[PDB]
RNA sequence: GUAAUUCCAGCUCUGCGAGUUUGCUCCCAUAUUGUUGCAGUUAAAACGCCCGUAGUCUGAAUUGGCCAGCAAUGGUCGUACGUAUACGUUCACUGUGAACAAUCAGGACGCUUAGAGUAUGGCCACAUGAAUGACUCAGCGCAGUAUGAAGUCUUUGUUAAAACAAGCUCAAUGAGAGCCAUCGGGGGUAGAUCUAUCUCAUGACGAGUGGUGGAAUACUUUGACUCAUGAGAGAGAAGCUGAGGCGAAGGCGUCUACCUAGAGGGUUUCUGUCGAUCAAGGGCGAGAGUAGGAGUAUCCAACAGGAUUAGAGACCCUGGUAGUUCCUACCUUAAACGAUGCCGACAGGAGUUUGUCAUUUGUUAAUGGCAGAAUCUUUGGAGAAAUCAUAGUUCUUGGGCU
RNA sequence: UUGUACUUAGGGUCUUUACCUAGGUAGGCUAUCACGGGUAACGGGCGGUUACCGUCGGACUGCCGGAGAAGGCGCCUGAGAGA
C-alpha cells in the first residue's frame, strides 16, 4: 500500500522537477525528494586559539564555510542524517528542535 | 453511473451486452465448437477395441500406479488413454475386446491424482465392471 | 451551530458578507456617484467601476480612473449622495 | 471559463431585481433609440455601446429605459453589423495567430491554441446557419477570413 | 451541466434530514414544487417558502425531521395501475408506509391518490 | 509408508424407497453478465493528454387562486366580447373500447382419489355447464393534458390602405464574446551575461600527480601536478528554489527587446441555451531510438585495459566511439501514477497559502468574498483493511455520457 | 450494387412489377451496422428452469404454416402439380 500520502516527495501542482548530487554517491536525485543548509568554522576550535597568536590584524574574526547539501535517500540513511522511525511518528513533520 | 440509463439507449445496452458475454468462458466455449475436435467429440460414452494394457502413474504426494488401458475408438479411429476402476478389473477386461468408455465426470478438465486420461471404462464385452468385479455375471 | 441557521431572515453583516450572487434576492454591489471637481461647479453622473477614465465638461483631466474594482478618485475629489 | 479549459470561473454581472425604474435619474425612450444609432453609424459593435452608455450617460441597464434590447433596436432601424459580434472577434484572433505561425513556426503552444479557436468558430458557426442569420453555404476559410473581418 | 433538477434537489433534502437540519435552501420548478406539496399532504415535511429572483427561483424548506429518504428516480418510466403493485415492492422498504410520487394525468400525486382517480402515468420517484 | 474413524471384508448404523447411483449437455446456486443489479486507488479492471463527428443526454418559464372535501365534481374571484351550437395543433404517455385451438393461470363437477376428462345432477320426461383472464409487442377509435417532445421561415410576419396590445420569454453559482487593472519559471525568436570544465600559448617551480577498502592500468624532468595572466570552444544557468506559481498533459528557473496564448478577479457591457460526454477521425506527446546536415566541451550503452573473485562477460578504477547540443523529417511508447475518467449538486470545523477585489488607516496589515494549491482533526459516513472531505450522500440500491 | 435504382413504350402473366426486351437519365443501400462469412438454423403456437427481471431449448411438440421425395432439370393432364 501507499506509505507515504506524500510518496516522499514534496511536490504539488507539477509534473516536472530539477536533479541534484548526493555529495557520496553522486547520483542524481530530483531536487523535491534531504537538504541541510551547513555552518562550519573554517579553522576549527582547537586550531582557532593557536592561529590568534600569529594573526596579523588584532582580534580578527576567523570565518565560516557555508554549503548546501543535498543528499538521497540510500546516502542519507547510511550517514544518520535520517533514519526510519515508528508508524504513529513518521507524521510528525517538524524537526528536533522545541520551543517555549 | 458507469452507463448509459437514457431512455432512448437501448441499442447501446443490448451492443455492449453481446460484447460482454466474450469474457465469459462459458459462452466462450460454447459458441466456439471448439468441442468437435475432441477425443469424444461431444458424446458422453463412445466404444471401440483395446489396443494394449499400460501403467500411468499419479502426481504427487500420491505414489500409485493406476492401470488405465490404451483404447481405439469405434467412430473416429483416433487412440486414447482410458482409467479401469475397482481392484482386480484390468485382469477382467481381457485384450482386443470392445469396450464401452465414458468420461471421468469432471465435465473435462482431469481429475484426482490422475493426469493426462479423462475417460473411465464402464462396461466390457456388453457387460459392466460392476457386475464383473462383484461377480453376478460372468464373461466367457 | 452547524445545524441551526436562520436563512429566510439574515443579518444585515451576512448580506455584506456574502457573494454578490450567493444573496437571497441577486443585485450588485455597484452604483452611480455624482461628482465634483473643486475647480467647476458642473456636477457629474459616473459609474463607480467604469472602464472609460471618467471628464467633466469643462476641464480635461479625468476625474476618476479605472483599475480593477472601484474607481480610483483622483486629486481631492467628492461625492454628493443622490 | 469552463468550454475549452481546465478552469471553473463564477464572475460576471448580476441584473439589477427592479427592471424598471430609476424616476430619480433622467432619461427617454425616443431619446436613447438616437444615441444607439449615433455610435453605430461610426462602427461600434453592440458589446461596446451598451458600456459608453453607461459610462457616459448613466444608463445601467438599456433595456430598464426603452423596454428593447440593444441588438434588436439596431434591427428594427435596419443598421447592425452583418457577422454576430462573438463570432468576428473569433475569426479577427484567428487570422492573427495564423499570421504568427507563418513567421515562426516552433510555437506548438500556438498551434494547440489556434485550434480551440479555430473549433469554437465552427461550434457558432452552426448554430447562427440554424437561426438562418447566415446563409447554408457561408464558410470559413484562411482565405475567406480577411474579407469576412474587413 | 444540470440534467436534472428534481433528481438533484431530493438528494439535498435527504443530506439535510440524515445532518438533522432546522432548514435547507434548494434552483426551484414547478414539479419540484408539487413534490413537495405532496409529501406535505402526508405531513412527512414542514412548510416551504417559494422566492423570486426574476430567475430560475430558490426554495426555502423547513424540515419537521420526520424523514428518512427522498429518491427521485430516472429515467421517467411510463406506469399503469395494473404494472404499479411491482414498482411499490421494488422502491419501498415496507409495505405499511412510504408512498411514490408519479404524475398522473390529472396531476402529480401519491400511489394511494392514483389508484382511487384511476389514472396512471410516469412516475418521479418515491419518500419514505 | 505395518495401530487406515476414507482401501479390502464382516457386523452394526444411516439415507431415499420400487426405486437408486454413474456419464455428457443445460438452467439455478451466481448481483460470477448486472434493465432491475456487480466491480475498476492497492486484489483483474479509467484510453498519456486535448479537440471532435455519429451516438446518448439536454436549466427555468406558458390558466390559475379561493370556498364546501371524502373524492368525482359544483360554485365564486378574473370577462380576456374570435368562428358566422360544432369548430380552433398533432403525437408519446395514462384510462377505456374495438380487433386478435390445445397448453399456461382459473371456475364448475366426488373419474372410488390423483394425474386427468368435459362432464354431470334429478325414478315420471326436467335443470343445466362447457365461464373469465393471460397469451401481447406493433397497427385502430373516442376521452383526459401532469410530465416529455415537435409546431413558431421576421434588417419585418399573417388575411395602395388596414387589423392582430402583431410578435421573437428569463439573463441560470449554464456557455460564449467584449471591456478594465493585475498576475505567472505558458510558448517562440534574437542578442548579451555569469562562474565552472576542457584545450592551446606564455611565465614560475623541480618529482611526482591520479585514483582506492587497498592497489594497478594511466599522465610525468621532450617538465606534467598545483600557481598566475591571456585567447578560444561547446554545454549549462548554482545559491534565491519552498508540500510555491504557470501549462491540456508531456513539461517550464540568469537578464534584455521582440511576436504570441490564456486561467482567475472585477463588470447595473452584449448574445440568449449557442451546452455535457464521446466509436471513428485529427493534432501535442519525457527519455531512448532512426534518417540527412551542423557541432563535438563534459559525461558516457558498446569496446579496451586494471583490480577483486573459484569464475566476474558485473559492482570499484583509468581511457573511450555511438548518443548527450542545434536544424529538417520520422517513431508514438513510460511506475505518461493522485496506479483515482469527464461534467453537475449537496453534506464540518480548524488554521496555512497564491492571485484579485470589497469595507475599514490593524493598509507589504485585519476581517470577508469568489478561484487555486496543500494541510490538520477528539467530526460524520464509507471501506476487506491500509486508509478517504472524497474512495461520503449505494440492498434506505436509478443526475448525464464514455 | 450493373438489371443494380428511377422513368417512358412494349412483351409476358391470373393479374401488378426488371418478371423480360427496348429508348432516356445515373441512380439505390450503408456506423440506426450495408455487404460478406458462420451456424453442431426449418419458423411459430409453445416446452424446461425460476421469487420478480430473465435465461436455455424448440426434429417431434399429439396443432399451425413452409419445404423435399437418391441428386439436379424439364413437362403433360387438371379448378388446383413444376405431382
Amino acid at each position: 500500500p501507499v506509505k507515504r500520502r506524500n510518496h516522499g516527495r514534496s511536490k504539488m501542482n507539477r509534473g516536472h522537477t530539477r536533479t541534484v548530487n548526493c555529495m557520496n554517491c553522486g547520483r542524481q536525485v530530483p531536487k523535491d525528494k534531504i537538504t541541510r543548509f551547513a555552518i562550519k568554522n573554517m579553522v576549527d576550535a582547537s586550531s582557532a586559539k593557536d592561529v590568534s597568536d600569529a594573526c596579523i590584524y588584532q582580534g580578527y574574526e576567523l570565518p565560516k564555510t557555508y554549503q548546501k547539501q543535498y543528499y538521497c535517500v540510500s546516502c542519507a540513511v547510511h550517514r544518520h542524517v535520517v533514519r526510519p522511525r515508528n508508524v504513529n511518528v513518521r507524521r510528525n513533520r517538524v524537526p528536533l528542535f522545541l520551543k517555549l | 453511473k458507469s452507463k448509459a440509463c437514457g431512455r432512448l439507449a437501448a441499442r447501446k445496452l443490448r451492443l455492449a451486452h453481446k460484447s460482454n458475454l466474450w469474457a465469459s468462458n462459458a459462452y466462450r466455449r460454447s459458441l466456439g465448437t471448439s468441442i468437435y475436435k475432441t477425443p469424444l467429440e461431444g458424446t458422453s460414452m463412445a466404444s471401440g477395441i483395446v489396443v494394449g494394457k499400460v501403467a500411468v502413474e499419479a502426481k504427487q504426494p500420491n505414489s500409485a500406479i493406476r492401470k488405465a488401458v490404451r483404447v481405439q475408438l469405434k467412430k473416429n479411429s483416433k487412440v486414447v488413454t482410458a482409467f479401469v476402476p475397482r481392484d482386480g478389473s484390468l485382469r477382467l477386461i481381457d485384450d482386443n475386446d470392445r469396450v464401452l468408455i465414458a468420461g471421468m465426470g469432471r465435465s473435462g478438465r482431469s481429475v484426482g491424482d490422475l493426469p493426462g486420461c479423462r475417460f473411465k471404462v464402464i462396461k466390457v464385452a456388453g457387460f459392466s465392471l460392476l457386475a464383473l468385479w462383484l461377480g453376478k455375471k460372468e464373461k466367457p | 451551530t452547524t445545524l441551526d441557521v436562520d436563512i429566510l431572515h439574515p443579518s444585515v453583516e451576512q448580506e455584506l458578507h456574502t457573494n454578490k450572487k450567493k444573496t437571497l434576492v441577486p443585485n450588485p454591489r455597484s452604483e452611480f456617484l455624482s461628482l465634483r471637481c473643486p475647480s467647476c461647479t458642473g456636477l457629474t453622473t459616473a459609474f463607480s467601476h467604469s472602464n472609460v477614465p471618467v471628464f467633466c465638461k469643462n476641464c480635461q483631466t479625468p476625474l476618476a480612473t479605472p483599475t480593477g474594482g472601484r474607481i480610483l478618485l483622483a486629486d481631492q475629489v467628492e461625492i454628493r449622495p443622490r | 471559463g469552463r468550454l475549452h479549459s481546465q478552469g471553473k470561473g463564477i464572475s460576471s454581472s448580476t441584473c439589477p431585481y427592479r427592471r424598471s425604474a430609476p424616476h430619480w435619474l433622467q432619461l427617454s425612450a425616443e431619446n436613447c433609440v438616437q444615441m444607439i444609432c449615433d455610435y453605430a453609424k461610426k462602427g461600434v459593435r453592440p458589446s461596446q455601446i451598451g458600456a459608453l452608455l453607461r459610462d457616459r450617460n448613466g444608463v445601467g441597464m438599456v433595456r430598464a429605459v426603452t423596454g428593447v434590447k440593444v441588438l434588436r433596436i439596431l434591427k428594427a432601424n435596419g443598421l447592425a453589423p452583418a457577422l454576430p459580434e462573438e463570432l468576428y472577434h473569433l475569426i479577427k484572433k484567428a487570422t492573427n495567430v495564423r499570421k504568427h505561425l507563418e513567421h515562426a513556426k516552433h510555437d506548438v503552444d500556438g498551434k494547440y491554441r489556434l485550434i480551440l479557436i479555430e473549433s469554437r468558430i465552427h461550434r457558432l458557426t452552426r448554430y447562427y446557419k440554424t437561426r438562418r442569420v447566415l446563409a447554408p453555404n457561408w464558410k470559413y476559410n484562411a482565405q475567406t477570413a480577411s474579407a469576412l473581418v474587413a | 451541466v444540470r440534467t436534472s433538477v428534481l433528481a438533484d434537489a431530493l438528494k439535498a433534502i435527504t443530506n439535510a434530514e440524515r445532518r438533522g437540519m432546522r432548514q435547507v435552501l434548494i434552483p426551484s420548478s414547478k414539479v419540484i414544487i408539487a413534490f413537495l406539496k405532496v409529501m406535505a399532504s402526508r405531513n412527512y415535511i414542514g412548510d416551504f417558502e417559494v422566492i423570486d429572483d426574476h430567475r430560475s427561483g430558490k426554495i426555502v424548506i423547513n424540515l419537521l425531521g420526520r424523514l428518512n429518504k427522498c429518491v427521485a428516480i430516472c429515467p421517467r418510466f411510463d406506469v399503469g395501475l395494473g404494472d404499479l403493485e411491482m414498482w411499490q415492492a421494488k422502491l419501498l422498504p415496507s409495505r405499511q408506509f412510504g408512498y411514490v410520487v408519479l404524475s398522473t394525468d390529472k396531476g402529480i400525486m401519491d400511489h394511494e391518490e392514483a389508484r382511487k382517480h384511476n389514472a396512471g402515468g410516469k412516475i418521479l420517484g418515491m419518500f419514505f
